[PDB]
C-alpha cells in the first residue's frame, strides 16, 4: 500500500476496474465536496486563513 | 455517426466476414436472431457504424455477400450468426469460375457487378455520415480477386472521398493449394496499389505461425486463423465504435501511417495471444503487450520485420490503461531498436488508447506495420510468376477471354515498381 | 440478487466495541471536568457572599 | 499415547511464528485547514435603517 | 462584469474542460445539475460565479463554455456523462467527419462547415457578457482540429473581435514522447497560425506532466485524468484573481502586459507548486520560500524544457491562500541573489505577483492534496528555443523527403505554406537570439 | 525487491527443485492451486523474491525447468504442488542424452540452450531488481551436469555481476549410482570452478547418515534427502525474504565467505534434526543448536573439517533470540577449537539472524562452512578420473559424438589446482 | 533557534535511530501519530523540542532526521511498523541493493545513485533550521552502508557543511566478539573520514555494551534493542542541554572545546551512570558521588580498553536530575585524589561539568530504571589505543597473504588504498601514544 499508485489498479478498492467502465465516467463521477465528520478525530489547533 | 459498409467476396471472403461479423455482434450484445442482449448504453450507441435498425427492434449488419458461386454463401447463411443477415444483399452467379482472375474480372464478372454496385448504392444511401468501405477478400482465388478488384475500381470511381480498406490473404509459399496463386496475385495487387486506401495484408502461413507457436491449440483448424482475423479487424474501429481516452478512425489512421499514396499495404499484429493451459499463469499487462506486438513470431504477414526497416507502426490499444506506460514502451521499442526504423520520420509511432477492451481480455492491443520488409512476399510472388511466366504456362485459360499477354507484363511491371519504391524508401538515409 | 458493490465500510468487531468505549470514556472525562466545576462554582457562592 | 491424537493433530494450535502482533496507532489527527474546509454558517439579519 | 469566454476545441479540449468544468463547479459550490445546494452553502460573495457561470433566473447556472469537436465521440460523452443538465445543449458542438491528424482537413475543409455554427454561439454568449475579459481557447498543438480549426477560429475570432483578448492554453508536443508521426506538420503549422493571431500562448506538455505525476505525486501509472487536473489548476490558479477579491490582484488583460515583451514572444511556461499528494503533504509546512523555490525547480516545469539554458524575461506568480506580502518580497529577494537563476540584462525588475488569499479547492477522488499555500509560476524564458529547434529538425527530416504531404496538399493546403511556416519558425529563432544577446 | 531465478537442471534437480518449492510455498503459505491461504503479511511482506502475481490472483513460481528428455517433468507435474509452475517454464526436447557430460553439453544440450536462454532472459527481464541465479544439478549425470554447466557458462556472461548460487549434487564416496560419475564430475566441475559465484556440495552418502543416525526415520526415501537439501535451500535465503535483526543476502554470503575467487566449495548444513524418540529429551536452545550445527555428523558433504581447518563460516539463525549468546556460542566454537580454524584470519564466523522461524519450529540454524577439508572429495573425484583415463575407459563416446583428449586433460589439471590451492591455504602459517 | 539533525546511515544505524525517536518522542510527550497531546511541557518550555521535531504549523512534529539504508529492508520495517506516521515519507531513503559488507561496494558503485536524494534532504532538512547546531550520524564500523556510504556522505557533507559540529555514534567492532569477517577491512578503509571529517567520533562496543547489561541490568538475555536503548540513552544525555533548561549547561560547540587538546586527538571514551535495573535501584542509593565513582570504573565503559593503561586528558560530565553543583563540586573533589585515576600533565584541570535538572526518561518494556539523577561521562583519553591494535593486528593477520582484497579491487578500488588507511591509523596511533608522556 505504501508504493507508487496506480488508480487502475486502486479503482473499487484494490480489484481493479469495472466491466464497461470509461476513464470519464469512473473518474468525473460529479460528487459534491466532501465535509468531513471530525467527531472522532482530534482536529490540530487553528492556524488562520490569509482573511484573518 | 461515421459508418463502414462491409464487402465479402469470395468464399474466404465469406467465412472471415462471418466470423468478423458473429465476434463484433458479440461484442455489441446481438443475439444470432438479431436482438440485443447487452448490459451496457456504450454497446448501442455507437452501433450504427456496423448495423441497421429494422421494423422489430433487430439490427441487421450493413454487409454485401458475393460470391460467383452460390454455395458458400448457402454455407454462410447456414452458419452460426447467419441469420442476421438480408437476403437482398445475397448476390450470386449461376456459372461462376473460381482461380480465374480473367474470369472473375472480365466475363461473368462485368453483369453482377451491376448488380453488386446496385447494393452498394442501396447500402450508402441508406446513410448519413458513411465514413467509408471495408473489403474482407482474398488473392489467389477468381472472384475474390477479380470481382473483388472490379468492385473497387467501380467504388474509387463513384465515391472517391471515403475511406476504403482491403484486408486480403495473399498467397504464401508453403500451403500453396491453388496452382494458379502467382498469376491471380500479379493481376490484382497494381488494382489495389491503384485503388485501395488501406490493404491490411494477412498470411496463411504466419496465421499457422500463430496458432503454432505462440498459441498451442494442438490442432489450430480453420476458425482460429479466422478468429485471429476477426479480432484484427474488429481492434481497428474500436475507435469508432467504443469511446476511449485517445481517438484514431480509418482515415486518421491512413494519415499517420501511410507517407506517399503507394505506401499502403500494412502487416498486422495481434496481442495478447496465450496458449490455453497458461492463460492464467500470466501477468497482463501493457509493456508485455508490447513485448508481444514488437516480435517476428506474432506478425500475421509471412514478412519477417527485422529484414526491413519499419516506416510507422500503429497501436491500438484496448482497456482501462495508464498513457505515460503506452508512451514509454513504444519508445524505448524505438530507441532500442533505432536501426530498424526510418532516420528520416522521428517518433515512427501512432497510438490510440480505447477504454473498452474486447470481451474476455483485460487488456488487448492491435498492431499495424508499415514495414519496407513486405517486399519478400511481393519479390517471391513476383519470381514465381515470371517461373510460370517465362514458359507461357496455364495461359490459355486467361486469354480464351479476350485478355492479352501485354496485361500480365505490365501488371508484373507495375508490381516491380512497388519493390523498387520500399526498397528505395528503405535504404534512403537523412542526406 | 444483491449486486456486487464491495463493503468500503465495515469495522472490524474489537473497532466495533472500541467505537463505544471510547465514547463512554469520553463522556465521562467531561462529566468529571463538569463535577471539578460544581465544586469550584459552590464553594465560591459561599465565600463570595462571605467577603 | 493415546490413538485420539490423530484426531487431534488437526486442532488449531495458537500461531505464534510470527510473534505478537504490534500494535498500531489510530489515524485520529487531521489539519484545521483540512478539517473545517468548505464549511460556512448562513443566517439571515434585519438591518433596519432609519 | 470581468468574465471570461471558454472555447475547449480537441478531444484533448473536451476532456481538459470536463476537468476545469468539474474543478470550477467545485469551486463555486455549484452541483453537476447547475443548482446550487440551498440546504448547504459554499460561502462567499455574491457575483463570485460570474467569470464562468451565467445565471438564468430560477437558480439555473449554465457555464460559459462552447465544447467543439470534429468528432461525435468525446462530445456525446460529455452529453451522457454525470454534467449532463449543466452544460446548454447548443454550446456542446460536434461535426460529421474527423479532421484525422491533418490541419488541412481541419483547417480548409471540414472546419468551414461549422466556422459559422461556432461563431454564432460565441456570438450570443459575448452578448449575453456585459465587459468581456477574453477568450480561453484549451487545445492541443498535436494536430487535426486543435491544431487547425482552432487556428481558423482565432482567425474569425480575431478579425471579428479585435481588441479582445485571446488567451491560449495548449498542449505543445513533447521532444520525444509523441502519438502521432504528423505533429511537427500540425506544430508548426498551428504555431505560425497562431503566431499572428494570439496575445498569449500558455505551453503544458505531457511528458512533463508525466515526470511531475511520477515524481512529486508519486503516481507511477499517470493517465489523462490527472494531467487535465493539473491544467485545470493551472487555468484556476491563473483566473482566481478575476474570481475571487484578496491582496494584489492581476487581470488577464494586463496579464500580457506585464508578461510579454514584444508582440512576437509570446510563449510563456507553466509551473505550479505545490504538487504534492495527501501523504507528504502534512508533514511539511509549505512555506512561501518552500513554493516558491519548487516553481523554481528545474524539474519542475510543466513544459520539457531547461530553465538554465537560457535567461529569464518575465515571471507572474499568483499566490493563493495564507501567503502574506512580506514573504513573496522575502522569497524574491532570494531568487534575486541567486546567480544560476538569471535574468536578462535589460529587464532590472522582471517579477509580477499577485496574491489571492482564497486557496485551491480540492477534488473529491483526486490526487492532489488540500494545501494553506499555493503558487502558480508563469515564466518567460529564451530556453524555450531548444523546443523550436527539436521542433525545426523534426520538421526538416519530414520535408527534405515530402513525406505526408499529399495529405495536406490534396485537402486544401499548397505546398508553399509548409516553407512560410518554416521561416517563420527561423524567423522567431533568430528574434530569440536577438532578445538573448 | 530483490530477487532472484530458481533453475533446475538433468533430473536430479528437476526433483530436488520441485520439493524446494513446494517447501517454500508451504513456508509462504501458498496453496497448490496458486493462491494465498496463510495467516500473516509476513508471508506477502517479500512475496516478490520467488513468485510473480498473475493476472487473477495466481502466483507464479520464478523458476526454469529442464531436461533433455521429458522425463522427471512429467513426475513433477503430476505430483502434488506441480501445477503451480507455468507450463511455458518446461524445456525439454526430443531425444534424451543421459549421464553423458558429451551430449549435454555439446550435441543434445546445445539445441535446448537457446529456448532455456530465452525463458531465462523473460524472467529477468520480469525481473526488475535481480538478485541473481539459483541452479539446482547433480554431478554425475548428462542434463545436470552438461546442460547445467552450459547454462551457467552462458548466464555467466549474460549477466557477469549477478550472483549465482549452485546446489550440486556431487558423487558420494561410497557406492557408485553411475559409471562415467567421475569424468562428468571432473569435467562439470572444471567449469564450476571459474563459472559459479558460490558452490554448495551435497552428497547423499552423507545426507543417508544424518537421516539415520540424527533422525532414524527407518526408511530414508528421497522425499526426505530433498527436504533437508531444501532446508537448506529455505535457509540460505531467509534475509531476502523476512525481516530479521542481522540481514546478509547472497552476495554478503560470498563476501564474507569466498576469501580467493576459486575457493567457493561449501559444504551446507541444517541442524534443527533431532530424532521423533528423543524430541521429548532435548531443549530447543541456542548452544544446542549451534552445537549440533558445527557438529562434523550433521554435515551434509562427506568430507571432515575435522581432518581440515575452516576458512571461513556463515552461521543463518532463524527466530527469536539473542544476540549475545549467538555471538558467544560462534566466538566460544572457534576459542575451543581453534585447531580446525585457520589463524590468520580472526574470528572467521559470519553471524546472520532473521527473526521468523520456520513453520513448527521455535528456532533453526543453517550452516555453510567454505573448509579446506572439500580437497579430499576433488582428490578423490581425482584419483578415480585418472584410474579410467588412464586406460581410456568409456571414452569413445567423448570422443565420437566430439571431445579431444585435451579437455580432459586441462578438467584433470585443473581440479588438481583446486586441490594444491586448498593444501597451500590449509597449511599456509599465520606469519 | 537551535536545532540537530540526526543522520542514521545503515542497518545499525537505523535500528539506534528507532530507539533514538521512540526515546526523544516520550521525552517530549509526542504520540506516534506526530502531535502533543498537552501544550506545557515538564522542564523545558514551550519549544523544548526544537533541537529534534519541527512544527509543521497545523500540529503535526516531524523529526529531523534521516534515515538511510542501501536495502529494502529495515527501513521498511519503520515505513510499516509503529511510527509509520510519525517520519515524513522522503526523509526514510531506500537503495535497492546492499553493500554486502564492502566498503568499495558501498563507497564507489552503489553509494552515488543515492547519496544526492539524501544530500538533498539534508540540506532541506537544514533550509527549515533557523540556526543550526549539529549533524549527529550514527553508523557501524561491521561494513556496508554503515561505512563506505557513511564515509562517502561524511565527505560531502564536510565539504558543503563545516561551520557545523559532525558528531559520530559509531559501532566499532569489538576485541574478540563480531558478526562479520571484512570488519577489520571495513573499519580500516573508514577510519580516516572520521579521522578527518569528524569533530568528535564517539565509538562503542557491542559487548562491552553486552557486558554491562549481563552484570548491571542483570540480563543474561541481552538483545540488540536493550542496546540501542542504552545508547540512545547515552545521546540524550547529551543533547538534553540543548533542549531542556537547568543549571549550567553545555551546548556541542562548549563540549567539544573542552573535550579535545588537538585536531586529530577526537576520540573519546563513554560512559553512562547508573545503569541499573530497577529491583536493584530498589536497593542503590543513586547519589552523586556513587554514580561518579561507577563512571570511573574499567569495566563500565562503551569500549573494551582499560583506561588504567593511559592517562585520562580531559573529562566532560553531563548529570541529569536531583543534581546540585555543590554535590558535584564534591564528587570531584573525591575523584581528583584517586590514585587509579591519573591525568596529563598539561591538563591541570580536567573536567567540563554540565548539569540538567530533567532527569531521563523510561521506555514502556524498558531496561533502565527510573533514576533521580543520571550522568554521562565522556572523556578524551589515551587509552583507547588498545582497540586500534587488536584492529590492526587483525587487518595485517588477514592482508598478510591478501585475503578478500579481490572483492574490493573488482569494486572499482585501487589496492594501495588498504596500506595507505593502515598507514593513516599507525599515525594515529602514533599521535595517541607519545600525546601523553
Ligand atoms: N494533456 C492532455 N493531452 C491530451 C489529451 N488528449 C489528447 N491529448 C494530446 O493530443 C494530442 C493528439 O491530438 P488530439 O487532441 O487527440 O487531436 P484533436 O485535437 O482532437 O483533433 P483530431 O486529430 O481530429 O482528433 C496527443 O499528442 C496528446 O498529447 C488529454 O486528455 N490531456
Ligand atoms: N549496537 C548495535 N549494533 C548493531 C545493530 N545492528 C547491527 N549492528 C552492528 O552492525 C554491524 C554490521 O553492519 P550492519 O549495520 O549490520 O550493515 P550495514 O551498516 O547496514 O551495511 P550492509 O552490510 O551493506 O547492510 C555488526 O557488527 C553489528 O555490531 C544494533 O541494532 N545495535
Ligand atoms: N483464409 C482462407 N484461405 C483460403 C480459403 N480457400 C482457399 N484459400 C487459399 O487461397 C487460395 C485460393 O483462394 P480462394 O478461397 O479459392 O479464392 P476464391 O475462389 O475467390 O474464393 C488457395 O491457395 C488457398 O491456400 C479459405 O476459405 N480461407
Ligand atoms: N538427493 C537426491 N539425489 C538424487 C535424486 N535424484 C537423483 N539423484 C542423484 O543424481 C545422480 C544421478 O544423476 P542424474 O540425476 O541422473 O543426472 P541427469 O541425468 O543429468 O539428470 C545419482 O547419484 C543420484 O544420487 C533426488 O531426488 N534426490
Ligand atoms: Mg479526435
Ligand atoms: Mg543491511
Amino acid at each position: 500500500k505504501l508504493q507508487a499508485k496506480d488508480p487502475v489498479s486502486l479503482e473499487n478498492a484494490g480489484h481493479g476496474p469495472n466491466f464497461m467502465s470509461t476513464e470519464a465516467k469512473t473518474r468525473f463521477s460529479g460528487r459534491p465536496s466532501e465535509r468531513k465528520d471530525c467527531s472522532t478525530l482530534t482536529v490540530g489547533p487553528k492556524e488562520g486563513s490569509g482573511y484573518t | 455517426m461515421r459508418e463502414i459498409v462491409h464487402m465479402q467476396a469470395g468464399q474466404c471472403g465469406n467465412q472471415i466476414g462471418a466470423k468478423f461479423w458473429e465476434v463484433i455482434s458479440d461484442e455489441h450484445g446481438i443475439d444470432p436472431t438479431g436482438t440485443y442482449h447487452g448490459d451496457s448504453d456504450l454497446q448501442l450507441e455507437r452501433i450504427n457504424v456496423y448495423y441497421n435498425e429494422a421494423t422489430g427492434g433487430k439490427y441487421v449488419p450493413r454487409a454485401v455477400l458475393v460470391d460467383l458461386e452460390p454455395g458458400t454463401m448457402d454455407s454462410v447463411r447456414s452458419g452460426p450468426f447467419g441469420q442476421i443477415f438480408r437476403p437482398d444483399n445475397f448476390v450470386f452467379g449461376q456459372s461462376g469460375a473460381g482461380n480465374n482472375w480473367a474470369k472473375g474480372h472480365y466475363t461473368e464478372g462485368a453483369e453482377l457487378v451491376d448488380s453488386v454496385l446496385d447494393v452498394v448504392r442501396k447500402e450508402a444511401e441508406s446513410c448519413d455520415c458513411l465514413q467509408g468501405f471495408q473489403l474482407t477478400h482474398s488473392l489467389g482465388g477468381g472472384t475474390g480477386s477479380g470481382m473483388g478488384t472490379l468492385l473497387i475500381s467501380k467504388i474509387r470511381e463513384e465515391y472517391p472521398d471515403r475511406i476504403m480498406n482491403t484486408f486480403s490473404v495473399v498467397p504464401s509459399p508453403k500451403v500453396s493449394d491453388t496452382v494458379v496463386e502467382p498469376y491471380n496475385a500479379t493481376l490484382s495487387v497494381h488494382q489495389l496499389v491503384e485503388n485501395t486506401d488501406e490493404t491490411y495484408c494477412i498470411d496463411n502461413e504466419a496465421l499457422y505461425d500463430i496458432c503454432f507457436r505462440t498459441l498451442k491449440l494442438t490442432t489450430p483448424t480453420y476458425g482460429d486463423l479466422n478468429h485471429l482475423v476477426s479480432a484484427t479487424m474488429s481492434g481497428v474501429t474500436t475507435c469508432l465504435r467504443f469511446p476511449g481516452q485517445l481517438n484514431a478512425d480509418l482515415r486518421k489512421l491512413a494519415v499517420n501511417m501511410v507517407p506517399f499514396p503507394r505506401l499502403h499495404f500494412f502487416m498486422p499484429g495481434f496481442a495478447p495471444l496465450t496458449s490455453r493451459g497458461s492463460q492464467q499463469y500470466r501477468a497482463l499487462t501493457v509493456p508485455e503487450l508490447t513485448q508481444q506486438m514488437f516480435d517476428a513470431k506474432n506478425m500475421m504477414a509471412a514478412c519477417d520485420p527485422r529484414h526491413g526497416r519499419y516506416l510507422t507502426v500503429a497501436a491500438i490499444f484496448r482497456g482501462r490503461m495508464s498513457m505515460k506506460e503506452v508512451d514509454e514502451q513504444m519508445l524505448n521499442v524505438q530507441n532500442k531498436n533505432s536501426s530498424y526504423f526510418v532516420e528520416w520520420i522521428p517518433n515512427n509511432v501512432k497510438t490510440a488508447v480505447c477504454d473498452i477492451p474486447p470481451r474476455g481480455l483485460k487488456m488487448s492491443a492491435t498492431f499495424i506495420g508499415n514495414s519496407t520488409a513486405i517486399q519478400e512476399l511481393f519479390k517471391r510472388i513476383s519470381e514465381q510468376f515470371t517461373a510460370m511466366f517465362r514458359r507461357k504456362a496455364f495461359l490459355h485459360w486467361y486469354t480464351g477471354e479476350g485478355m492479352d499477354e501485354m496485361e500480365f507484363t505490365e501488371a508484373e511491371s507495375n508490381m516491380n515498381d512497388l519493390v523498387s519504391e520500399y526498397q528505395q524508401y528503405q535504404d534512403a538515409t537523412a542526406e | 440478487g444483491g449486486v456486487a458493490k464491495i463493503e468500503t465500510n465495515s469495522v472490524t468487531p474489537e473497532d466495533w466495541q472500541s467505537f463505544s468505549n471510547e465514547n463512554i470514556l469520553k463522556a465521562e472525562r467531561d462529566r468529571k471536568n463538569s463535577a471539578d466545576l460544581r465544586a469550584v462554582v459552590d464553594s465560591l457562592l459561599k465565600t463570595t457572599a462571605d467577603d | 499415547l493415546t490413538l485420539s491424537e490423530l484426531d487431534e493433530l488437526n486442532n488449531k494450535r495458537p500461531t505464534l511464528t510470527y510473534g505478537q502482533a504490534k500494535q498500531a496507532p489510530p489515524e485520529d489527527f487531521i489539519p484545521a485547514h483540512v478539517a473545517f474546509d468548505k464549511k460556512v454558517l448562513k443566517f439571515n439579519g434585519f438591518y433596519k435603517q432609519t | 462584469m470581468r468574465e471570461c469566454i471558454s472555447i475547449h476545441v480537441g478531444q484533448a479540449g473536451v476532456q481538459i474542460g470536463n476537468a476545469c468544468w468539474e474543478l470550477y463547479c467545485l469551486e463555486h459550490g455549484i452541483q453537476p445539475d447547475g443548482q446550487m445546494p440551498s440546504d448547504k452553502t459554499i460561502g462567499g460573495g455574491d457575483d463570485s460565479f460570474n467569470t464562468f457561470f451565467s445565471e438564468t433566473g430560477a437558480g439555473k447556472h449554465v457555464p460559459r463554455a462552447v465544447f467543439v469537436d470534429l468528432e461525435p465521440t468525446v462530445v456525446d460523452e460529455v452529453r451522457t456523462g454525470t454534467y449532463r443538465q449543466l452544460f446548454h445543449p447548443e454550446q456542446l458542438i460536434t461535426g460529421k467527419e474527423d479532421a484525422a491528424n491533418n490541419y488541412a482537413r481541419g483547417h480548409y475543409t471540414i472546419g468551414k462547415e461549422i466556422v459559422d455554427l461556432v461563431l454564432d454561439r460565441i456570438r450570443k454568449l459575448a452578448d449575453q457578457c456585459t465587459g468581456l475579459q477574453g477568450f480561453l481557447i484549451f487545445h492541443s498543438f498535436g494536430g487535426g482540429t486543435g491544431s487547425g480549426f482552432a487556428s481558423l477560429l482565432m482567425e474569425r475570432l480575431s478579425v471579428d473581435y479585435g481588441k479582445k483578448s485571446k488567451l491560449e492554453f495548449a498542449i505543445y508536443p513533447a521532444p520525444q514522447i509523441s502519438t502521432a508521426v504528423v505533429e511537427p506538420y500540425n506544430t508548426i503549422l498551428t504555431t505560425h497560425t497562431t503566431l499572428e493571431h494570439s496575445d498569449c500562448a500558455f505551453m503544458v506538455d505531457n511528458e512533463a506532466i508525466y515526470d511531475i505525476c511520477r515524481r512529486n505525486l508519486d503516481i507511477e501509472r499517470p493517465t489523462y485524468t490527472n494531467l487535465n487536473r493539473l491544467i485545470a489548476q493551472i487555468v484556476s490558479s491563473i483566473t482566481a484573481s478575476l474570481r475571487f477579491d484578496g491582496a494584489l490582484n492581476v487581470d488577464l488583460t494586463e496579464f500580457q502586459t506585464n508578461l510579454v515583451p514584444y508582440p512576437r514572444i509570446h510563449f510563456p511556461l507553466a509551473t505550479y507548486a505545490p504538487v504534492i499528494s495527501a501523504e507528504k503533504a502534512y508533514h511539511e509546512q509549505l512555506s512561501v520560500a518552500e513554493i516558491t523555490n519548487a516553481c523554481f525547480e528545474p524539474a519542475n516545469q510543466m513544459v520539457k524544457c531547461d530553465p538554465r539554458h537560457g535567461k529569464y524575461m518575465a515571471c507572474c506568480m499568483l499566490y493563493r491562500g495564507d501567503v502574506v506580502p512580506k514573504d513573496v518580497n522575502a522569497a524574491i529577494a532570494t531568487i534575486k541573489t541567486k546567480r544560476t537563476i538569471q535574468f536578462v540584462d535589460w529587464c532590472p525588475t522582471g517579477f509580477k505577483v499577485g496574491i489571492n488569499y482564497q486557496p485551491p479547492t480540492v477534488v473529491p477522488g483526486g490526487d492532489l492534496a488540500k494545501v494553506q499555500r499555493a503558487v502558480c509560476m508563469l515564466s518567460n524564458t529564451t530556453a524555450i528555443a531548444e523546443a523550436w529547434a527539436r521542433l525545426d529538425h523534426k520538421f526538416d527530416l519530414m520535408y527534405a523527403k515530402r513525406a505526408f504531404v499529399h495529405w495536406y496538399v490534396g485537402e486544401g493546403m499548397e505546398e508553399g505554406e509548409f516553407s512560410e511556416a518554416r521561416e517563420d519558425l527561423a524567423a522567431l529563432e533568430k528574434d530569440y537570439e536577438e532578445v538573448g544577446v
